[PDB]
RNA sequence: GUGUGAAUACAAACCAUGAAAGUGUGGCCUAUCGAUCCUUUAGUCCCUCGAAAUUUGAGGCUAGAGGUGCCAGAAAAGUUAC
RNA sequence: AUUAACGAGAUUCCCACUGUCCCUAUCUACUAUCUAGCGAAACCACAGCCAAGGGAACGGGCUUGGCAAAAUCAGCGGGGAA
RNA sequence: GCGAUGGCCAGAAAGUGGUGUUGACGCAAUGUGAUUUCUGCCCAGUGCUCUGAAUGUCAAAGUGAAGAAAUUCAACCAAGC
RNA sequence: GUCCCACCCAUACCCCGCCCUCAGGGUAGAAACGAUGCCCUGAGGAGUAGGCGGCCGUGGAGGUCAGUGACGAAGCCUAGGGCGUGAGCCCGGGUCGAACGGCCUCUAGUGCAGAUCUUGGUGGUAGUAGCAAAUACUUCAAUGAGAACUUGAAGGACCGAAGUGGGGAAAGGUUCCAUGUGAACAGCGGUUGGACAUGGGUUAGUCGAUCCUAAGCCAUAGGGAAGUUCCGUUUCAAAGGGGC
RNA sequence: UUAACUGAACGUGGGCAUUCGAAUGUAUCGACACUAGUGGGCCAUUUUUGGUAAGCAGAACUGGCGAUGCGGGAUGAACCG
RNA sequence: AGACUAAUCGAACCAUCUAGUAGCUGGUUACCGCCGAAGUUUCCCUCAGGAUAGCAGUGUCGACCUUCAGUUUUAUGAGGU
RNA sequence: CCGGGACCGAGGACCGCGCUCUGCAAGGAUGCUGGCGUAAUGGUCACCAGCGACCCGUCUUGAAACACGGACCAAGGAGUCAAGGUUUUGCGCGAGUGUUUGGGUGUAAAACCCGCACGCGUAAUGAAAGUGAACGUAGGUGAGAGCUUCGGCGCAUCAUCGACCGAUCCUGAUGUAUUCGGAUGGAUUUGAGUAGGAGCGUUAAGCCUUGGACCCGAAAGAUGGUGAACUAUGCUUGGAUAGG
RNA sequence: CCUAGUAACGGCGAGUGAAGCGGCAACAGCUCAAAUUUGAAAGCUGGCUUCGGCCCGCGUUGUAAUUUGGAGAGGAUGCUUUGGGCGAGGCUCCUUCUGAGUUCCCUGGAACGGGACGCCACAGAGGGUGAGAGCCCCGUAUAGUUGGAAGCCAAGCCUGUGUAAAGCUCCUUCGACGAGUCGAGUAGUUUGGGAAUGCUGCUCAAAAUGGGAGGUAAAUUUCUUCUAAAGCUAAAUACCGGCCAGAGACCGAUAGCGCACAAGUAGAGUGAUCGAAAGAUGAAAAGCACUUUGAAAAGAGGGUUAAAUAGCACGUGAAAUUGUUGAAAGGGAAGCGCUUGUGACCAGACUUGCGCCCGGCGGAUCAUCCGGUGUUCUCACCGGUGCACUCCGCCGGGCUCAGGCCA
């Protein structure tokens, strides 16, 4: 929408609210990121601390899916069971039986732990898992398995 | 020429970009030609279903390596187990690909019993009406309730896994011995000391002869 | 209140000197000097070559040196009276 | 370094000749000039009398004075920083 | 400067052209500028030109040695300088 | 030079009225209110470059005024009126002839004095500059609305055979001849014209082209070039015509 | 840290307002976000450098013109109100 | 003679790439209300130009925090005109 | 304590502070009287008079300038559009969020409906192999709006001392494929981290970048074509120039 | 669509930049070289022919059948599979036909406008007709209907048959597979391709479980995956240049294409090429008969028309500039600001309103009560009852209050 705009309010003022002395020429100072080692280093260093140079090895054809891990913590970990049956472990009504969690079938693969765990058994079936997850899972009765 | 806290910009518009530009107002008007399409090919197949049979297959990548698929054909080993001849699978809605192989037992047992039942589902008008043959429908049944897409009737049950599983306790099986976490480093460490362990051991056995 | 040069006070090690308290992190104080890329040497015994091993070769991580004197650092000779 | 002949080439002097000059005067033809018919262009912020002052340090306009009477024809080259 | 298997010159190339229906009293490239009388000294510098015993410098290919190999190191070495 | 009385006037200071901006308060057992309203109190106002807010106009789109109009819509002219601080809005009179507005939202090729701006039109200068090379015209009669520059006769002059004479090549293309004619053109006039309108006119065995070759250009045989095409003209070719 | 519960920093508990310990003002408190124009300057009192001097060149504190009319200096961007 | 090559020559004319680039000249369209500047710091083949800090506007939030100040008084330090 | 003159009249039932207290000069003007009821008061336009008043736009420390553009009038005429960022405003859902590549359907480029994948977000840190966030009621101390049984509990945010995860530098337990493994405890080090999630889609404005980029403007550079009717040089074939 | 502005390239400066997987649209597979028909070149161009065939030629330096790596060949073994001809009925193209007022009155030159009364509608899209028309006319909506031509698709029937040819299950053994090519060195170009991704020139020049690829150069030892140097083939995709059609929050004669018109036209240049200006009388020409002045162009009368203030210089006809008539000013510029005066012209407002008292005229109906209905449940309307000191309208006389302008 073009009527509420702030050019419409320039109309009759002469220099369009770009200066008399300075007159909004064609390109002063260069095109693009001209100058940034030159007359635009200042601003170059200022912000974005580390445009030039080289770190690292580099590498040749890198495939993406060779790195697909997708990682949960521990606090999540009843969130995968639904809600009309999670309700009951929390209630403490089944007192026999334990769940089984596939990690795989909700898309993950290593499975951290951050936060706490209530103390119900549990089983989880992973492809990774961290040293502190391991231990707080263990604690509370249950018991983590690899299944690649 | 950068003048306050700005992302460094990258726009790749310094050819002559404007002489390839491709706007799509006909996305509605293309809509209505394929649906013209379907249904005047529908109806030259008038009791023959629209798509052709296809097989599971699952994704090869071990990201994706959980999900299954549709493929492009059976392979020949699974129409042998069948019994189909090669040449009848095509002209029966049947897709053959010849280029696939069955490594393991669980995907050539998968295959065939898909296959088998289609065969047991299957209506097979005769090539002359006044002289039918043996393998024809004796016409008795002829008359039947039918399906056309062939897609949604064939398609894949269940893609993934079951979420979860409930067992009653003390069915809950022990760890390994020295834990989960540790299983990892040990099978690590040894995969990556093959080399050197090797010829350690070899080289000690000619040293002492 | 960015960089370079130079400077002050402690901490954790190893030493020099003196009977000892102490003093010493270059010249009694104020000047005496140098980025990115590339090359080269020192260091650990470390990480990668992406189908799997073993030795050559190559690439990384930390600290110095080769230089820009127009010294916050382009590679550069004249003439026009057509 | 000299050099006969030749030159719409540069330079100095002498004889003849003359309005170049002392020093200007007169005559003829075609215009300018007046009339009938035909009939353009450059240029133009608005405009058109001066003296001093101050001012972007040389005014047609501002300040203080001089002054100042319709409408017009033929000439002129001081000014309009024409 | 040149005796034709050649000198000067044109063309992207060609079983292609110009001088040339030509052959040194000829063709091609430069400086001075009728006749008369004359035209001195300098080869250190910058060019041009001549003679290869000299080994100094020295490319690709080829030859020799080390290595499991990629590769590295040695002699030899046209013209020009 | 020094001292003392009275008086004169700035958009400054004091008091009062009105406008806007800013700040602080009051208003529901609602007899209540464009609650974005109304009522009470105090202080302040200069401004280029620049920032933000509120409002007015133009061309189109959705909704709504059960809107105006051949008994006259839109447009244009008008030292005739009313409203707003202002851009602007509204009415009266004259001319004219078929469509056009108000209100809340949506949309943009949306507002001019300048750019030696773009296209078209018109002025002052101005009835002014000027229409002056090639020696030159005059008397009578006829035609006609009208005669210096149309026609006849008679005088006076010029070009003076390297001509203002008599015929051609290049180039032009009907300008050639007859009859007739309002405007326009012939930088004055015009009955006259190389102008305008209607008709007519260019005859070859002997004059030229046609035939032959010159400098030169282009096919063929062959060789180059990715290719449009370049070279080659007797060249490393099985190349022709005469009689019965 | 000291010969040393001797010190050193940070603390629990308790005591001290009857008056929270100079004047005046508070017509303007603290923090954060995004962005415009500008980066040729010039004049005056006191201090002051180069120059014979300049309506010349160069600086320090503060007030002005630029960006601003009004009343006085007849006139006059900067002087007086 | 830098002469001539269609009024064009110290490199002809016609169309296209092409709306070629410009730190440099010129222009940039209605009204009212409120606030209101800078020619200075550091770096740049930088000095007719840019980035950086300052001065400026708008949007707000934290409290109405009793906090604050281009100022005086009292006590106590520094300086070399 | 008594005279003389000028300018002004805001507000619109009662309420208040008071006094000289059958009332009043005390929170803002009323009373009596005359002429005229139309061009009389008032308004528009033209002219004379007193005082004031240099030509606009633009660059500039300084313009009425002897600085530049402008003779006059009418219509045209300059910050736009797309992709990608960023902060702020409105709206939907919220540990999630986004239907429209595509399919179903239709009164047909509209509207309505469906789901597998995928994008951003939910976990960081190293060059890398890799590893991967609770001693405590998710901590202690000083300020904090609001609430409160009056004792106290204390959101957002600011300062300060600690705890946990990754990297870097030390220490090297039990064990053992006797060279592998890396527990535990430390360090004037380091990160765009954890410490009771805040994001995703869309709307509107300012600003930034590349694109013709607010509009008009060079001296040049490149690709492909057309000219010797002028003039320059040469070739084949013709012509012309008194008398001493 | 996503991967992704990612791995990588780059005076590592300005800048540049793919692929595998994943979801969907659309789906379809195949024949040659390398084998001896060898108990029979079984194959083909051409010419003639009565339509049955014949003749020459091509070809053994290889024309048909058989085989293409998924295999296949050669053997075993029992079952199964295969030709011709009709054909209802349905779908595309052109062509015949399709509902309802010119009813009545007013304005007007002419109703298609205003008012009254009707009708049609699976048809109120659009245009014409003397001004805005669903019913005056062409068309528009719906399935049918008249007639005709040629190809498709296909329900289901009627008939031959194993000399031949084809498919499946097993096996000791056999199992031919593309050369100046692949690969290597070197040079130039190019790419995100980095001790060199593709392409091309020159030198060298292979092999049989061989050969290529596996994104860092090299040697030794394993592993995975395909089968190069010969060939064919629909759909999903691009495009408004050619022939047609339907549309728009697009422009409205200096705009929109250079061209709404006898526009790539007139005109300019030796040439390549450059390239405009220009739409509108009225419903209908009814485009001015006749008379008179003039040499003529034309004028003055008189006519056509709703209008000639529409006359082929034609709808509306603005500004710059000009003519006539009327008003005013002027001693080397004019214009303009503040404030009076003179002359001309002009908008408002005022011209009565309310109340009380007396008299007169005219009407039905004020308080009260009963029945019915509504509603805010206690306030009203309608019907009846009143019947003159009440209520209502008008006229005449008297009085109070207020109302325009300047003082
Ligand atoms: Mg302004
Ligand atoms: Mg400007
Ligand atoms: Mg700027
Ligand atoms: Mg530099
Ligand atoms: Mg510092
Ligand atoms: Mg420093
Ligand atoms: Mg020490
Ligand atoms: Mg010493
Ligand atoms: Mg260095
Ligand atoms: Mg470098
Ligand atoms: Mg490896
Ligand atoms: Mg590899
Ligand atoms: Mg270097
Ligand atoms: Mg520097
Ligand atoms: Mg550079
Ligand atoms: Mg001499
Ligand atoms: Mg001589
Ligand atoms: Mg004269
Ligand atoms: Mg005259
Ligand atoms: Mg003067
Ligand atoms: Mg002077
Ligand atoms: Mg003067
Ligand atoms: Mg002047
Ligand atoms: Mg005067
Ligand atoms: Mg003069
Ligand atoms: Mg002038
Ligand atoms: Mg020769
Ligand atoms: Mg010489
Ligand atoms: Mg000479
Ligand atoms: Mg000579
Ligand atoms: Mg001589
Ligand atoms: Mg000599
Ligand atoms: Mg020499
Ligand atoms: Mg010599
Ligand atoms: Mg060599
Ligand atoms: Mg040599
Ligand atoms: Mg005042
Ligand atoms: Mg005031
Ligand atoms: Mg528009
Ligand atoms: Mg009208
Ligand atoms: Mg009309
Ligand atoms: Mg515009
Ligand atoms: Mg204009
Ligand atoms: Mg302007
Ligand atoms: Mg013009
Ligand atoms: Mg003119
Ligand atoms: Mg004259
Ligand atoms: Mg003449
Ligand atoms: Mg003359
Ligand atoms: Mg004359
Ligand atoms: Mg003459
Ligand atoms: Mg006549
Ligand atoms: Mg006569
Ligand atoms: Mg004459
Ligand atoms: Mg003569
Ligand atoms: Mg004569
Ligand atoms: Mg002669
Ligand atoms: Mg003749
Ligand atoms: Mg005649
Ligand atoms: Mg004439
Ligand atoms: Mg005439
Ligand atoms: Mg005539
Ligand atoms: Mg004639
Ligand atoms: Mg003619
Ligand atoms: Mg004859
Ligand atoms: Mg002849
Ligand atoms: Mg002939
Ligand atoms: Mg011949
Ligand atoms: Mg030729
Ligand atoms: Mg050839
Ligand atoms: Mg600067
Ligand atoms: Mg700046
Ligand atoms: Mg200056
Ligand atoms: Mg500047
Ligand atoms: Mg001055
Ligand atoms: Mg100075
Ligand atoms: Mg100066
Ligand atoms: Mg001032
Ligand atoms: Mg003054
Ligand atoms: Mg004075
Ligand atoms: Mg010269
Ligand atoms: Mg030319
Ligand atoms: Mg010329
Ligand atoms: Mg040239
Ligand atoms: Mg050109
Ligand atoms: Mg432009
Ligand atoms: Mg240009
Ligand atoms: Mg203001
Ligand atoms: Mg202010
Ligand atoms: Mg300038
Ligand atoms: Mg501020
Ligand atoms: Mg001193
Ligand atoms: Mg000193
Ligand atoms: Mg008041
Ligand atoms: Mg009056
Ligand atoms: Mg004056
Ligand atoms: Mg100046
Ligand atoms: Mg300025
Ligand atoms: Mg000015
Ligand atoms: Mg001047
Ligand atoms: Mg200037
Ligand atoms: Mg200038
Ligand atoms: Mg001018
Ligand atoms: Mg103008
Ligand atoms: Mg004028
Ligand atoms: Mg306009
Ligand atoms: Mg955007
Ligand atoms: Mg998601
Ligand atoms: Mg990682
Ligand atoms: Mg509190
Ligand atoms: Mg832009
Ligand atoms: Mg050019
Ligand atoms: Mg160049
Ligand atoms: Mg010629
Ligand atoms: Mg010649
Ligand atoms: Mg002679
Ligand atoms: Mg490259
Ligand atoms: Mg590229
Ligand atoms: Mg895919
Ligand atoms: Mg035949
Ligand atoms: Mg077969
Ligand atoms: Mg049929
Ligand atoms: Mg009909
Ligand atoms: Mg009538
Ligand atoms: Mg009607
Ligand atoms: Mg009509
Ligand atoms: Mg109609
Ligand atoms: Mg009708
Ligand atoms: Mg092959
Ligand atoms: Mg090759
Ligand atoms: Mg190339
Ligand atoms: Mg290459
Ligand atoms: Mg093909
Ligand atoms: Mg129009
Ligand atoms: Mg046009
Ligand atoms: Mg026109
Ligand atoms: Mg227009
Ligand atoms: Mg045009
Ligand atoms: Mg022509
Ligand atoms: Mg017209
Ligand atoms: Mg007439
Ligand atoms: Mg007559
Ligand atoms: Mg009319
Ligand atoms: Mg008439
Ligand atoms: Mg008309
Ligand atoms: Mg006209
Ligand atoms: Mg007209
Ligand atoms: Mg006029
Ligand atoms: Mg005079
Ligand atoms: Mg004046
Ligand atoms: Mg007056
Ligand atoms: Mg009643």
């Amino acid at each position: 929408p073009t009527r509420f705009s702030k050019t419409r309010k320039h109309r009759g003022h002469v220099s369009a609210g770009k200066g008399r002395v300075g007159k909004h020429r064609k390109h002063p100072g260069g095109r693009g990121m001209a100058g940034g080692q030159h007359h635009h280093r200042t601003n170059l260093d200022k912000y974005h601390p580390g445009y030039f140079g080289k770190v690292g090895m580099r590498h040749f054809h890198l495939l993406r899916n060779h790195y697909w891990r997708p990682s949960i913590n521990i606090d999540k970990l009843w969130s995968l069971v639904p809600s009309d049956v999670r309700e009951q472990y929390l209630s403490g009504q089944k007192k026999d039986t334990a769940p089984v969690i596939d990690l795989l079938s909700h898309g993950y693969a290593k499975l951290l732990g951050k936060g706490r765990l209530p103390e119900i058994p549990v089983v989880v079936r992973a492809r990774y898992v961290s040293a502190e997850a391991e231990r707080k899972v263990k604690e509370a009765g249950g018991v983590v398995e690899l299944v690649a | 020429a950068i003048k306050h806290n700005q992302q460094i910009p990258n726009n790749h518009f310094r050819k002559h970009w404007q002489r390839r530009v491709r706007c799509h107002f006909d996305q509605p008007g293309k809509k209505v030609t394929r649906r013209l399409a379907r249904r005047a090919k529908a109806a030259a197949l008038a009791p023959r279903p629209v798509d052709k049979l296809r097989p599971i297959v699952r994704c090869p990548t071990v990201k994706y390596n959980r999900r299954t698929r549709l493929g492009r054909g059976f392979t020949l080993e699974e129409l042998k187990a069948a019994g189909i001849p090669r040449l009848l699978a095509p002209t029966i809605g049947i897709a053959v690909d010849h280029r696939r192989k069955n490594l393991s037992e669980e995907s050539l047992a998968a295959n065939v019993q898909r296959l088998k039942d289609y065969k047991a589902r299957l209506i097979l008008f005769p090539r002359k009406s006044n002289k039918p043959k043996k393998a024809d429908t004796p016409k008795d049944q002829q008359t039947a309730e039918t399906t056309t897409s062939l897609r949604t009737s064939f398609g894949v049950e269940q893609p993934l896994a079951p979420g979860f599983t409930e067992i009653s306790k003390s069915e809950i099986p022990a760890g390994i011995e020295g834990g989960a976490y540790r299983a990892l480093r040990k099978a690590r460490s040894d995969a990556r000391l093959v080399g050197v362990r090797e010829k350690r051991a070899k080289e000690k056995a000619e040293a002492e002869a």
